[PDB]
Protein backbone atom coordinates (compact mmCIF):
# COMPACT_ATOMS: atom_id res chain seq x y z
CA UNK A 1 0.00 0.00 0.00
CA UNK A 2 0.85 3.50 -0.26
CA UNK A 3 0.28 4.23 3.00
CA UNK A 4 3.07 1.13 4.05
CA UNK A 5 5.85 2.95 2.83
CA UNK A 6 8.28 4.22 4.94
CA UNK A 7 12.62 4.31 5.52
CA UNK A 8 12.94 0.87 5.63
CA UNK A 9 12.12 1.03 1.30
CA UNK A 10 14.40 4.11 0.64
CA UNK A 11 16.34 3.22 -2.16
CA UNK A 12 15.09 -0.80 -2.87
CA UNK A 13 12.65 -1.63 -5.23
CA UNK A 14 9.05 -1.62 -4.75
CA UNK A 15 5.18 -2.48 -6.26
CA UNK A 16 2.58 -0.46 -5.83
CA UNK A 17 -0.45 0.00 -6.87
CA UNK A 18 -2.85 3.26 -7.30
CA UNK A 19 -5.19 5.92 -9.80
CA UNK A 20 -3.13 8.57 -12.14
CA UNK A 21 -4.92 11.99 -10.93
CA UNK A 22 -2.06 14.46 -12.57
CA UNK A 23 -0.13 13.79 -15.66
CA UNK A 24 2.51 17.08 -16.35
CA UNK A 25 3.33 18.88 -20.04
CA UNK A 26 7.12 17.37 -21.16
CA UNK A 27 10.50 18.58 -20.40
CA UNK A 28 13.85 18.50 -22.05
CA UNK A 29 16.66 17.28 -20.82
CA UNK A 30 19.99 17.03 -22.24
CA UNK A 31 21.77 13.53 -22.56
CA UNK A 32 24.78 15.24 -24.98
CA UNK A 33 26.53 18.92 -24.95
CA UNK A 34 28.78 20.35 -26.79
CA UNK A 35 30.48 23.33 -25.21
CA UNK A 36 32.82 26.23 -26.03
CA UNK A 37 34.95 28.54 -24.07
CA UNK A 38 33.86 32.19 -25.13
CA UNK A 39 37.82 33.24 -24.28
CA UNK A 40 40.30 31.07 -25.33
CA UNK A 41 37.86 29.02 -27.53
CA UNK A 42 38.52 25.89 -26.12
CA UNK A 43 36.11 23.14 -27.15
CA UNK A 44 34.94 19.79 -25.14
CA UNK A 45 31.80 17.57 -25.28
CA UNK A 46 29.69 15.82 -22.11
CA UNK A 47 27.77 12.66 -22.41
CA UNK A 48 25.05 11.85 -19.89
CA UNK B 1 69.00 57.86 -26.02
CA UNK B 2 70.27 60.41 -23.73
CA UNK B 3 67.82 63.28 -24.76
CA UNK B 4 65.05 60.64 -25.10
CA UNK B 5 61.95 61.39 -22.07
CA UNK B 6 58.41 60.56 -20.62
CA UNK B 7 56.96 63.53 -22.94
CA UNK B 8 57.91 62.23 -26.25
CA UNK B 9 55.56 59.31 -25.94
CA UNK B 10 53.14 58.10 -28.68
CA UNK B 11 54.93 60.13 -31.04
CA UNK B 12 57.19 59.66 -34.38
CA UNK B 13 60.96 59.99 -33.41
CA UNK B 14 64.28 59.21 -34.79
CA UNK B 15 67.38 58.64 -32.62
CA UNK B 16 70.98 58.16 -33.84
CA UNK B 17 73.58 56.00 -31.57
CA UNK B 18 75.47 52.66 -31.81
CA UNK B 19 74.51 49.50 -32.20
CA UNK B 20 75.53 47.51 -29.15
CA UNK B 21 73.97 43.27 -29.44
CA UNK B 22 71.00 42.17 -31.71
CA UNK B 23 69.39 38.84 -31.29
CA UNK B 24 68.68 35.92 -32.91
CA UNK B 25 66.34 36.31 -35.71
CA UNK B 26 63.18 33.95 -34.83
CA UNK B 27 59.61 32.88 -37.04
CA UNK B 28 56.59 33.84 -35.65
CA UNK B 29 53.66 32.07 -36.23
CA UNK B 30 50.87 33.75 -37.63
CA UNK B 31 48.50 31.17 -39.63
CA UNK B 32 48.26 27.55 -38.23
CA UNK B 33 46.80 24.67 -40.88
CA UNK B 34 45.44 21.26 -40.02
CA UNK B 35 43.92 18.06 -41.12
CA UNK B 36 41.41 16.29 -39.57
CA UNK B 37 41.35 12.54 -41.07
CA UNK B 38 38.27 10.65 -40.75
CA UNK B 39 36.51 14.46 -42.75
CA UNK B 40 39.75 15.08 -45.08
CA UNK B 41 39.19 18.66 -44.35
CA UNK B 42 41.07 21.52 -43.58
CA UNK B 43 41.06 24.14 -40.52
CA UNK B 44 43.49 27.04 -39.82
CA UNK B 45 43.50 30.05 -37.18
CA UNK B 46 44.74 33.37 -36.52
CA UNK B 47 47.48 34.93 -34.06
CA UNK B 48 47.63 38.54 -32.89
CA UNK B 49 49.69 40.15 -30.33
CA UNK B 50 50.09 43.98 -29.21
CA UNK B 51 53.15 44.65 -31.04
CA UNK B 52 51.59 43.98 -34.40
CA UNK B 53 49.19 47.13 -34.36
CA UNK B 54 49.63 50.87 -32.88
CA UNK B 55 46.25 51.50 -31.34
CA UNK B 56 45.05 49.62 -28.82
CA UNK B 57 42.62 45.94 -29.07
CA UNK B 58 41.05 44.07 -26.74
CA UNK B 59 42.80 41.13 -26.46
CA UNK B 60 41.48 37.67 -28.19
CA UNK B 61 43.65 34.81 -26.83
CA UNK B 62 43.02 31.64 -29.07
CA UNK B 63 44.16 28.48 -28.37
CA UNK B 64 46.11 26.19 -30.37
CA UNK B 65 43.61 23.76 -31.85
CA UNK B 66 44.15 20.01 -31.62
CA UNK B 67 40.52 18.20 -32.05
CA UNK B 68 37.90 19.42 -34.49
CA UNK B 69 34.30 20.67 -33.38
CA UNK B 70 32.82 17.20 -33.72
CA UNK B 71 36.03 15.65 -31.46
CA UNK B 72 38.26 14.05 -34.42
CA UNK B 73 42.01 14.27 -34.50
CA UNK B 74 43.91 17.11 -36.33
CA UNK B 75 47.33 17.17 -38.26
CA UNK B 76 49.43 20.11 -38.60
CA UNK B 77 50.85 21.09 -42.09
CA UNK B 78 53.72 22.59 -41.22
CA UNK B 79 54.45 23.34 -44.89
CA UNK B 80 50.99 25.11 -45.17
CA UNK B 81 51.44 27.69 -41.90
CA UNK B 82 52.61 31.08 -42.15
CA UNK B 83 55.55 32.56 -39.86
CA UNK B 84 57.48 35.70 -39.72
CA UNK B 85 60.67 36.78 -39.16
CA UNK B 86 61.43 39.04 -35.89
CA UNK B 87 64.41 40.33 -34.08
CA UNK B 88 65.21 42.67 -31.14
CA UNK B 89 68.29 45.12 -31.46
CA UNK B 90 69.90 47.85 -28.66
CA UNK B 91 70.93 51.11 -29.40
CA UNK B 92 73.33 53.30 -27.47
CA UNK B 93 74.52 57.12 -27.36
CA UNK B 94 77.69 57.37 -29.15
CA UNK B 95 81.01 57.00 -28.19
CA UNK B 96 82.34 60.32 -29.92
CA UNK B 97 79.25 62.28 -28.60
CA UNK B 98 78.74 60.85 -25.13
CA UNK B 99 79.82 63.21 -22.19
CA UNK B 100 83.04 61.61 -20.18
CA UNK B 101 83.10 59.92 -17.64
CA UNK B 102 79.55 59.40 -17.36
CA UNK B 103 77.47 55.79 -17.64
CA UNK B 104 75.81 55.52 -21.18
CA UNK B 105 72.01 55.37 -22.11
CA UNK B 106 69.91 53.12 -24.51
CA UNK B 107 66.67 52.38 -25.81
CA UNK B 108 65.29 48.87 -27.46
CA UNK B 109 64.35 48.43 -30.47
CA UNK B 110 61.65 45.83 -32.28
CA UNK B 111 62.15 44.62 -36.00
CA UNK B 112 60.02 42.47 -37.93
CA UNK B 113 59.80 41.00 -41.60
CA UNK B 114 61.83 42.76 -44.48
CA UNK B 115 64.11 45.13 -41.72
CA UNK B 116 65.43 42.20 -39.86
CA UNK B 117 69.03 41.81 -40.30
CA UNK B 118 70.02 45.39 -41.84
CA UNK B 119 72.87 45.72 -39.13
CA UNK B 120 75.22 44.28 -37.08
CA UNK B 121 76.76 45.11 -33.55
CA UNK B 122 79.38 48.10 -33.64
CA UNK B 123 77.55 50.18 -36.31
CA UNK B 124 76.84 53.45 -36.01
CA UNK B 125 72.96 53.85 -37.15
CA UNK B 126 69.57 55.93 -37.36
CA UNK B 127 66.46 54.58 -36.74
CA UNK B 128 62.89 56.18 -37.02
CA UNK B 129 59.79 55.07 -35.26
CA UNK B 130 57.47 55.37 -32.75
CA UNK B 131 58.38 55.72 -29.04
CA UNK B 132 55.47 53.40 -27.75
CA UNK B 133 54.73 52.27 -24.43
CA UNK B 134 52.97 48.54 -23.23
CA UNK B 135 51.07 46.97 -20.50
CA UNK B 136 50.33 48.30 -17.64
CA UNK B 137 53.27 49.43 -15.20
CA UNK B 138 51.64 47.10 -12.00
CA UNK B 139 48.26 49.34 -12.15
CA UNK B 140 46.65 45.70 -12.42
CA UNK B 141 45.80 44.06 -9.29
CA UNK B 142 47.35 45.47 -6.22
CA UNK B 143 51.05 45.00 -7.33
CA UNK B 144 52.26 46.87 -4.32
CA UNK B 145 55.76 47.33 -5.55
CA UNK B 146 56.06 51.00 -6.81
CA UNK B 147 59.53 50.78 -8.26
CA UNK B 148 58.64 49.62 -11.47
CA UNK B 149 57.33 51.36 -14.68
CA UNK B 150 55.91 51.55 -17.83
CA UNK B 151 58.10 48.92 -20.14
CA UNK B 152 58.67 51.33 -23.28
CA UNK B 153 60.48 50.71 -26.25
CA UNK B 154 60.50 51.71 -29.84
CA UNK B 155 58.27 50.21 -33.10
CA UNK B 156 60.89 50.92 -35.59
CA UNK B 157 60.27 51.43 -39.47
CA UNK B 158 63.44 53.05 -40.81
CA UNK B 159 66.55 51.43 -39.97
CA UNK B 160 69.69 53.80 -41.84
CA UNK B 161 73.56 52.72 -41.61
CA UNK B 162 75.60 55.84 -40.81
CA UNK B 163 79.30 56.03 -41.89
CA UNK B 164 81.87 57.67 -39.81
CA UNK B 165 85.63 57.37 -38.88
CA UNK B 166 87.53 54.38 -37.84
CA UNK B 167 84.11 52.41 -37.77
CA UNK B 168 83.49 49.09 -40.15
CA UNK B 169 80.51 50.85 -42.16
CA UNK B 170 82.13 51.99 -45.46
CA UNK B 171 81.14 55.32 -47.48
CA UNK B 172 79.38 54.64 -50.70
CA UNK B 173 78.12 57.62 -52.92
CA UNK B 174 74.98 57.78 -55.42
CA UNK B 175 76.58 58.24 -58.95
CA UNK B 176 74.75 60.56 -61.47
CA UNK B 177 75.42 60.77 -65.20
CA UNK B 178 77.22 64.36 -64.67
CA UNK B 179 79.59 62.62 -62.48
CA UNK B 180 79.83 59.43 -64.94
CA UNK B 181 80.57 61.70 -68.22
CA UNK B 182 82.76 63.96 -66.10
CA UNK B 183 85.11 60.94 -64.88
CA UNK B 184 85.25 59.09 -68.74
CA UNK B 185 86.20 62.26 -70.11
CA UNK B 186 89.06 62.57 -66.95
CA UNK B 187 90.08 59.52 -68.14
CA UNK B 188 91.47 60.16 -71.51
CA UNK B 189 94.02 62.75 -70.71
CA UNK B 190 97.38 62.18 -70.31
CA UNK B 191 98.32 63.47 -67.00
CA UNK B 192 95.79 62.13 -65.60
CA UNK B 193 97.95 59.93 -63.10
CA UNK B 194 99.88 63.32 -62.23
CA UNK B 195 96.48 65.05 -61.42
CA UNK B 196 95.31 62.86 -59.41
CA UNK B 197 98.40 62.23 -57.52
CA UNK B 198 99.01 66.02 -56.49
CA UNK B 199 95.40 66.29 -55.31
CA UNK B 200 96.47 64.10 -52.66
CA UNK B 201 97.21 66.09 -48.62
ZN1 LIG C 1 39.26 29.15 -21.71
Amino acid sequence: PLRDLDSEHVSKIVRLSGIIISTSVLSSRATYLSIMCRNCRHTTSITI
Amino acid sequence: PRTLTAQHLNKLVSVEGIVTKTSLVRPKLIRSVHYAAKTGRFHYRDYTDATTTLTTRIPTPAIYPTEDTEGNKLTTEYGYSTFIDHQRITVQEMPEMAPAGQLPRSIDVILDDDLVDKTKPGDRVNVVGVFKSLGAGGMNQSNSNTLIGFKTLILGNTVYPLHARSTGVAARQMLTDFDIRNINKLSKKKDIFDILSQSLA
